[PDB]
RNA sequence: GUAGAGCACUGAUAGGGCUAGGGGGCCCACCAGCCUACCAAACCCUGUCAAACUCCGAAGGGUCCCAGGUGGAGCCUGGG
RNA sequence: GGUCGCCUCCUAAAAGGUAACGGAGGCGCCCAAAGGUCCCCUCAGGCGGGACGGAAAUCCGCCGGAGAGCGCAAGGGUAGAAGGGGGCCUGACUGCGAGGCCUGCAAGCCGAGCAGGGGCGAAAGCCGGGCCUAGUGAACCGGUGGUCCCGUGUGGAAGG
RNA sequence: UCCCCCGUGCCCAUAGCGGCGUGGAACCACCCGUUCCCAUUCCGAACACGGAAGUGAAACGCGCCAGCGCCGAUGGUACUGGGCGGGCGACCGCCUGGGAGAGUAGGUCGGUGCGGGGGA
RNA sequence: CGCGGGGUGGAGCAGCCUGGUAGCUCGUCGGGCUCAUAACCCGAAGGUCGUCGGUUCAAAUCCGGCCCCCGCAACCA
RNA sequence: CGCGGGGUGGAGCAGCCUGGUAGCUCGUCGGGCUCAUAACCCGAAGGUCGUCGGUUCAAAUCCGGCCCCCGCAACCA
């Protein structure tokens, strides 16, 4: 069996991994958040912005639009660009919402 | 495909001819099929409507 | 969102009288109460009543919500019902609303049922918590002999986080709740 | 001398041959579009430059061998791998 | 008389006996036994007599067991037909034996008193066969 | 997905266990208690059957790659 | 007497294919929602639980991987949806089609990708009708709407 | 490089069902609230958001057992590509190569790759 | 498909070429009578007059035609 | 067995086509009139629809196996 959660990750998850492109996976935490970069076709991650070890604070999505800042910079040094945001079992609004529209800050490409 | 449905060609409204090809229940909804389309004579989208076929 | 009689009832109360009898070894394994979910369950408004609605609204004005209209699992030949017809009102009191309904049973409504005589008590279910059902509607105080004009008995669910049968009884009990023996 | 109230059978009907399954197979060229399985229902399930069609047809979308892969619970897959 | 009490399918096919049984080819229940030496289809018709055969040996007490059922559909064509024209009718009922099969079990009976039994038994049977008792091979089995 | 083989599903199935309602006294129920050498659902253990059953599954057979193979072999285009 | 085209299954001997007046069934339709998308969700059933209320109306509980559902026959597939609900919608597009599946012919069938112009979506992407496999009829003869291509010396018209 | 943790991939249930335990400083979760964005055929259950008082009860995590499910040999056999003989037949035997299904002995309460955040 | 006509009370139809009344027997209730089933007889409920949109001063008789039954006709690759 | 039609209150018939929809006659039981019986007048009672599967939400109705009534056949050259 399982959870509706456990479904909806599936559900939207596959529909990116089989894009081809790189998958930028999030997670929403009810302290802060944070999502890195998956090459899933191996398996390995590229790069992995964050909110513990960029240690900030102060409002979760303003600090949901900070981390992607850190993402853009930090991921295109390594000329990454094809972006495909994996939402989890979140959606698009608020919260993971800004990590995106902060990750397009940068130049990347999503 | 049958006595209730009956065939249908849509029609531009812009000129009146006629340009596509499907059918419709004429019991259910016994209006006339109108649907935005396209146009090769117009290369545009535009109101279509069903005239008898 | 509020603070009320009963709310605070189940607080400074009832909490020990539970760590009385269980014990519990932690603040959270102690019953208390989660859904409140009436079911007016018509099929009353078969292939008919669209009049099922001012038997709705009166629901509203007892429970202050709206109940949402639970439809057919499918198609039923004697029941004279097809499968997407209205056959059901059910309305879930979750959080602070739950006990400003659920004092206003107990305190007024309860006692003004006629020939009331306890609570039937082995209809607890077991692996969990607990209902019951009723006969009318107008006996809850919002309304009276014109304001309501069809009879409708009601369905009541309790969900209490009494993962055992015993220790639901005694939450329901002191609570308020009287009971037949 | 001969017939007599011959009973006439209800069957004897029948539908045509679908020529479906397995067209290509593992360490196989092909190259963009081939046809890789015919069936009714991923018993194939779309690997990487495999496709699906409107009646579950599954074709290759690059160059280069078919390769099987089965994995058990999940499914049995096929996928194109490119050149060289 | 034996016949399936619901049945999947109508009429069915034929298909040949090769080899030996598929199971039951060792005492289970009664303490003697009647077996295939040769494979047939047995007909209802068969089985039936050999029962009431043994019945009626012991009169009055005994414990019959009979180890087969007559599944399979014996279709044949009606009297003076030509080929073709569909199948034949379903005219019987039989059960396919193979050699090791075990027909015919008896508990609470003498010694002789089940083998005189499960002889006559055998006499109303199409086919050659062996008697044999419950051994440590069929406990073990 | 075949021979085999196995009931895990679809159906058959012999017995026994256990158990609905039916059957039937005890009661004579206005109803409960029902007891069962009765019928027997699901359900259990033993034991089985199946082209249109499949938890399984060969020998093989297909098909590609690579190698032997010069054969009244193979291939392309045409006449009969 | 029965049959005649189509689809499913079995016969069919584990590739494809394979007959019989072999064994069993269906098709000659349907859907402006049953469709496209985006978001969301999860069965049958069984046990306990409860006014009317039931073996089965609706509400509550614990057990359920799939035995429900997927318009309708069957097989395969299938909840990590293909199934249930909502918002916007009309790609049930025009111009094409690399490459194949099948195949005596002719038909049948899958389709990446390109161009125009739109739909939904934040976007990645998805849409050239429906979970697929039936729901069908070659060519001739003519009807209707267009285009304005021929038009019997010639401009038109007639006809095509 | 060793360990715990979070986010994840992968073998395909040896992973799982269940019962027994332990983990909150960290990180994860429940938990606090409806003001704001967002949100329910009713309900802040869920999705959302602002939070950090409580806690490890639930879930999840690491673990323990083998009651269930699961996987599961060796040996032998059924069957069979090929080559022979045998019976009126239904069918049976031998050679050579291949060789199961059940069942038996036993195994199993997972195994790991990438990054990150703690421990030394 | 194209020419012909209307689709009237619950079941039939005269209103109708020339608009004026929200129409008559059967059927149905109550009633005098009957010995009765009956004819007779006095009162009755029934039109959104197929609809929609009109023509006016309103329409059910005059129209655009929606509609889809009766009628005739001709064609069918 | 091959085709065709049939099976519904006690008797005989509708009802199936287009499913949810059980009527006509007789008779039968209760009551009236009558000295009484019929007649006639007033009321009511009475079929899970051959039988079984099954389709559907649901079957007199749709579908298929079997039992039965009836109708033509089973050509024997
Ligand atoms: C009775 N006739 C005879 C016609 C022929 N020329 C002669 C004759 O005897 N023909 C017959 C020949 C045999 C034929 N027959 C019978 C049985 C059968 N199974 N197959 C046949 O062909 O049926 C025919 C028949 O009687 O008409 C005429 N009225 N013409
Ligand atoms: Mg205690
Ligand atoms: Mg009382
Ligand atoms: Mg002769
Ligand atoms: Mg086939
Ligand atoms: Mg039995
Ligand atoms: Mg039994
Ligand atoms: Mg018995
Ligand atoms: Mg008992
Ligand atoms: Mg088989
Ligand atoms: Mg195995
Ligand atoms: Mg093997
Ligand atoms: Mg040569
Ligand atoms: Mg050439
Ligand atoms: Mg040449
Ligand atoms: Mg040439
Ligand atoms: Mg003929
Ligand atoms: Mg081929
Ligand atoms: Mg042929
Ligand atoms: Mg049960
Ligand atoms: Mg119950
Ligand atoms: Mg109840
Ligand atoms: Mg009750
Ligand atoms: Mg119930
Ligand atoms: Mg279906
Ligand atoms: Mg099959
Ligand atoms: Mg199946
Ligand atoms: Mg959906
Ligand atoms: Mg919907
Ligand atoms: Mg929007
Ligand atoms: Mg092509
Ligand atoms: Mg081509
Ligand atoms: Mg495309
Ligand atoms: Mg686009
Ligand atoms: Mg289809
Ligand atoms: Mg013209
Ligand atoms: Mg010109
Ligand atoms: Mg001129
Ligand atoms: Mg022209
Ligand atoms: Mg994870
Ligand atoms: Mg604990
Ligand atoms: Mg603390
Ligand atoms: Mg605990
Ligand atoms: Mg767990
Ligand atoms: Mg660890
Ligand atoms: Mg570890
Ligand atoms: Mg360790
Ligand atoms: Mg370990
Ligand atoms: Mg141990
Ligand atoms: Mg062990
Ligand atoms: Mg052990
Ligand atoms: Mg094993
Ligand atoms: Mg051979
Ligand atoms: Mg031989
Ligand atoms: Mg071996
Ligand atoms: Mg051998
Ligand atoms: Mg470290
Ligand atoms: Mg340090
Ligand atoms: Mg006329
Ligand atoms: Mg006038
Ligand atoms: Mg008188
Ligand atoms: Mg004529
Ligand atoms: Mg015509
Ligand atoms: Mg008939
Ligand atoms: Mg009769
Ligand atoms: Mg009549
Ligand atoms: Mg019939
Ligand atoms: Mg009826
Ligand atoms: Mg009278
Ligand atoms: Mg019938
Ligand atoms: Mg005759
Ligand atoms: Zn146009």
């Amino acid at each position: 069996r399982l959870t509706a959660y456990e479904r909806r990750k599936f559900r939207v998850r596959n529909r990116i991994k089989r894009t081809g492109r790189l998958r930028l996976s999030v997670f929403r935490s009810l302290k802060h958040i944070y999502a890195q970069i998956i090459d899933d076709e191996k398996g390995v991650t590229l790069v992995s912005a964050s909110s513990l070890a960029l240690k900030l604070k102060g409002n979760k999505t303003e600090v949901a639009r900070q981390v992607g800042r850190a993402l853009a910079e930090k991921a295109l040094a390594l000329g990454i660009k094809q972006v495909a945001f994996d939402r989890g079992p979140y959606k698009y609004h608020g919260r993971v919402k800004a990590l995106a529209e902060g990750a397009r800050e940068g130049g990347l490409e999503f | 495909a049958s006595e209730v449905r009956i065939k249908l060609l849509l029609e531009c409204t812009e000129c009146k001819r006629r340009n596509y090809a499907t059918e419709k229940n004429k019991r259910n909804t016994p209006n006339k099929l109108e649907l935005r389309k396209y146009c090769p004579w117009c290369r545009k989208h535009t109101v279509h409507r069903e005239v008898k076929i | 969102p509020l603070d009320l009689a009963l709310k605070r009832k189940y607080y400074e109360e009832v909490r020990p009288e539970l760590i009385r009898r269980f014990g519990y070894q932690n603040v959270w394994e102690v019953p208390r109460l989660e859904k409140v979910v009436i079911n007016q369950g018509l099929g009353e408004a078969k292939e008919d009543a669209r009049i099922l609605e001012k038997a709705a609204q009166e629901l509203a004005l007892i429970t202050g919500q709206k109940p949402a209209v639970t439809r057919a699992k499918k198609s039923i030949s004697n029941f004279k019902l097809r499968k997407g017809m209205p056959i059901g009102l059910r309305v879930t009191l979750r959080r602070d609303r739950m006990w400003i309904f659920l004092e206003k049973l107990l305190n007024v409504a309860l006692p003004r049922i006629r020939d009331f005589r306890g609570l039937n008590p082995n209809s607890f279910d077991g692996r969990g918590n607990y209902n019951l059902g009723l006969r009318e509607q107008l006996i809850f105080p919002e309304i009276t002999y014109d304001m309501v004009d069809a009879l409708r008995g009601m369905d009541i669910a309790v969900v209490t986080t009494a993962e055992t049968d015993e220790e639901a009884r005694a939450l329901l009990e002191l609570l308020g709740f009287p009971f037949r023996k | 001398a001969h017939k007599k109230g011959l009973g006439s059978t209800r069957n004897g009907r029948d539908s045509q041959a679908k020529r479906l399954g397995v067209k290509r197979y593992e360490g196989q060229v092909v190259r963009a579009g081939n046809i890789l399985v015919r069936q009714r229902g991923t018993r194939f399930k779309p690997g990487k430059n495999v496709g699906m069609g409107r009646d579950f047809t599954l074709f290759a979308l690059v160059d280069g061998v078919v390769e099987f892969q089965d994995r058990g619970r999940l499914g049995r897959y096929v996928h194109v791998r490119p050149l060289a | 008389m034996l016949m399936p009490r619901r049945m999947k399918y109508r009429k069915q096919q034929r298909g040949r006996l090769k080899g030996a049984t598929k199971g039951g080819d060792y005492v289970a229940f009664g303490d003697f036994g009647l077996v295939a030496l040769e494979p047939a289809w047995i007909t209802a018709q068969q089985i039936e007599a050999a029962r009431v055969a043994m019945v009626r040996h012991f009169r009055r007490g005994g414990k019959i067991f009979i180890r087969i059922f007559p599944d399979k559909p014996y279709t044949k064509k009606p009297l003076e037909v030509r080929m073709g024209k569909g199948k034949g009718n379903v005219e019987g009922y039989v059960a396919v034996v193979k050699p090791g099969r075990v027909m015919f079990e008896v508990a609470g009976v003498t010694e002789e008193q089940a083998m005189e039994a499960l002889r006559i038994a055998g006499h109303k049977l199409p086919i050659k066969t062996k008697i044999v008792r419950r051994d440590a091979y069929d406990e073990a089995q």
